[PDB]
């Protein structure tokens, strides 16, 4: 019934300065009587259960620092963190407690700001034992780039297809705060022997020219 | 203090049913509502329904009226959710919460449910060498490709865990109803192929262990 639109998707600001999150409601969450906006902000650390931060759209939960300020009314609501720390890395949800069914927002994820780092691209041809038992799968790796925004494109000596292209993105590193990604070209041994060049391109903000790594069969 | 303890993970098959628990210890159990939340990768959080272990018992979401029946035991503190007609899109983490006037504020540990018809199969691991025709500059990166296993994770280490610097393991990806992932490690060219580098993969489901060296 009620839709909760959280904004933005995921911001990555450095520690020390204040950040803000917005939450729009498809209809007013303010009760006429007992005038209180039935909206709550929750916080969920990476790989854990969500913890409520703010309830009734303005008041904090006991045990939460006063840096988490919740405001807003009607349909627009805001949650600000005045001094971001390492203990604030999580994703945050706004939830309306006014109508049934109860609905959440998609959630805004908090990352750490960093400098741009080009990916380390390295392709790998299929193994010997993989061919004797099964087909052929090419492997491409993209290691330690910032930010997470990246795209991979294969090419088979002129041709190109998305069939058999399974990718895998990691999360932000808990040490150097970088992102990694893998890409596989699952084929069979049959149609693998009729092509020569197999390449794995990228597209990152660091270089105007993509990072290209190829190999001949 | 109040606390909600949920049942362990449930790896089951499609079409069948699943019932989980949620023990409520630390307060008057029959005096508060118990809500159920679903968190599925890619679809955020969803509310399934609440149950009051007193008089007026349950209240269900619209899309969760045929599936996910709710029951409570006022005698021994527990809250149950009975899922039915399990399809692949029911794989998620389910939390039980103690609902209140302004929200939940008290959550459970969580129960991860996974549904699939894939038979428990051990993985097949393949070394990933850069190839003789290459321009290996200083650091050389090697890989260990793990394909065709089910279920759970696979624990992958390099040289029995002695080599952990520059190691990147990627989350598993389902393919042909079987999981697949890979791992990468960067070592100096002065060490490889001068010294051997092995990836050790363990599948605790099928209880297998495979050590395969990376050869040029």
């Amino acid at each position: 019934d009620i839709v909760m639109t959280q904004s933005p998707s995921s911001l990555a600001m450095s520690v020390g300065q204040k950040v803000t999150l917005s939450c729009k409601s498809s209809q007013s969450l303010l009760n006429s009587i007992n005038q209180k906006n039935y909206l709550a902000w929750y916080q969920q650390k990476p790989g854990q259960s969500p913890k409520m931060l703010v309830y009734f759209a303005s008041t904090r939960e006991s045990g939460v620092p006063d840096r988490f300020i919740g405001s807003g009314s009607g349909t627009d609501f805001t949650l600000t963190i005045s001094s971001v720390q390492a203990e604030d890395l999580a994703d945050y949800f706004c939830q309306q407690h006014y109508s049934t069914p109860l609905t959440f927002g998609a959630g805004t994820k908090l990352e750490l700001k960093r400098a741009d780092a080009a990916p380390t691209v390295s392709i790998f041809p299929p193994s010997s034992e993989q061919l004797t038992s099964g087909g052929a799968s090419v492997v491409c790796f993209l290691n330690n780039f910032y930010p997470k925004d990246i795209n991979v494109k294969w090419k088979i000596d002129g041709s190109e297809r998305q069939n058999g292209v399974l990718n895998s993105w990691t999360d932000q590193d808990s040490k150097d705060s970088t992102y990694s990604m893998s890409s596989t070209l699952t084929l069979t041994k049959d149609e693998y022997e009729r092509h020569n060049s197999y390449t794995c391109e990228a597209t990152h903000k660091t270089s105007t020219s993509p990072i290209v790594k190829s190999f001949n069969r | 203090q109040v606390q909600l303890q949920q049942s362990g993970a449930e790896l089951v098959r499609p079409g069948t049913s699943v019932k989980m628990s949620c023990k409520a210890a630390g307060y008057t159990f029959t005096n508060y509502w118990i809500g159920w939340i679903k968190q599925r990768p890619g679809h955020g959080l969803e509310w399934i329904g609440d149950i009051y272990p007193g008089g007026g018992y349950t209240n269900y979401n619209e899309k969760f009226k045929v599936k996910a029946t709710l029951t409570a035991d006022t005698s021994s503190v527990t809250a149950y959710m009975q899922l039915s007609s399990l399809t692949s899109e029911d794989s998620a983490i389910y939390y039980c919460t103690r609902e209140g006037n302004y929200g939940f504020a008290y959550w459970g540990q969580g129960t991860l449910v996974t549904v699939s018809a894939a038979k428990t199969t051990p993985p097949s691991v393949y070394p990933l060498a850069p190839g003789s025709a290459a321009q290996t500059n200083s650091m050389v990166t090697l890989g260990c490709l793990v394909k065709g296993y089910f279920p759970e994770p696979v624990t992958v280490t390099w040289n029995s865990g002695s080599l952990s610097s520059g190691v990147h393991t990627f989350p598993a990806v389902l393919q042909s109803d079987l999981y697949t992932l890979s791992s990468s490690v960067t070592v100096p060219s002065s060490t490889w192929p001068s010294e051997t580098v092995t990836c050790n993969v363990a599948h605790p489901a099928s209880s297998t262990k495979v050590d395969k060296k990376i050869v040029p």
